[PDB]
């Protein structure tokens, strides 16, 4: 806002500009995989293949 | 002055203990387990899995 200077101030505080930046989320971002019986044989395997996936 | 049980488990933790001292690189490296345990057919041609790109 400009400087407001002074003890009477009117008519001051309308006009000033509000200003907005868009953001388009879009679509998701997705990682579609198959799950195997290896990678489901025990915790450190699948936790391999999530972890290769995030 | 040393009878079977005491041969075996003196040699076997000889080994163990000897063993992991003086290997430091091999055991910088992942240790793998296959499910296949082949018996005396030289195992298999063992295919590991690689990460998916």
């Amino acid at each position: 806002s400009p400087t407001q200077e002074g003890w009477d101030l009117t008519d001051k505080a309308t006009g000033l500009l509000e200003l907005n930046v868009a953001v388009n989320m879009g679509e998701p971002d997705n990682d579609f995989f198959q799950l195997r019986a290896d990678d489901l044989r025990d915790e450190t395997a699948y936790r391999r293949r999530i972890q290769s996936a995030a | 002055a040393l009878n079977e049980g005491q041969i075996v488990t003196l040699a076997v933790d000889e080994i163990i203990e000897t063993i992991s001292a003086i290997t430091p690189m091999a055991q910088k490296a992942k240790k793998y387990t296959p499910p296949a345990a082949s018996m005396q057919r030289s195992s298999n041609t063992i295919w590991m899995p690689v990460e998916q790109e």
